[PDB]
Parts: structure tokens; sequence; C-alpha cells
């Protein structure tokens, strides 16, 4: 049987181009989360009187 | 002084309250001094995730 060069090139291109997409996505998720609190003058005191 | 009157039944009432109060506060000291451990544990386990 005979093969056509344009069809092969298209398949090869798609297979490899999809690899580039993942290398690019990898550039954003580079760090873990840290739990965050609030702030409220923990030393406030009222007289027992 | 503190040893001499411990369980004697002989202090004047204004000192009796003051000293009883100071003894009750010992449980606060116990809780308060555990903060250094809680701080260390937090850093290694929740900040550094180890």
């Amino acid at each position: 049987i005979n093969l056509n060069p344009v069809r092969v090139d298209n398949h090869k291109s798609k297979i490899l181009a999809s690899r580039l997409e993942n290398d690019l996505k990898a550039k954003d998720d580079l760090e873990p989360a840290i739990p965050q609190g609030t702030f409220a003058d923990w030393g406030e005191y009222s007289s027992i009187q | 002084f503190l040893a001499a009157y411990d369980q004697s039944g002989k202090l004047t009432p204004h000192l009796t309250l003051f000293v009883s109060f100071l003894k009750l506060l010992e449980t606060s000291k116990k809780r308060f001094n555990q903060l250094t451990k809680r701080h260390l544990d937090f850093y290694y386990q929740e900040i550094l995730h180890l």
C-alpha cells in the first residue's frame, strides 16, 4: 500500500505538539498553601469590678 | 512564712483570699507554658508539611 507525506506529517505534529502544552502548564503550580488567620488584640482586658 | 501557715487555719481573711487566688493561678501557668511546643509543632507540620 502507499502512504501520503502530508497525512503523516499532520499526525506526527499533533502527537508532539501536545507535549509542549503540558510543559507550559507546569510553570504555574509551583508552591503549597499556608493556613491564614485573623488579627484581634488578644490582650484586651476588662476589670473584675 | 508560706510553709508555717500551710494548713494551719491561722491567717487573717484578706491574706487568705489573696493566697488562695495565687494558688488557683498555677493551672494557668501550666497551660500557658505549653505554647512553645505548639509553636514548634505548627511550624514543622503545617508550614513545612513534614
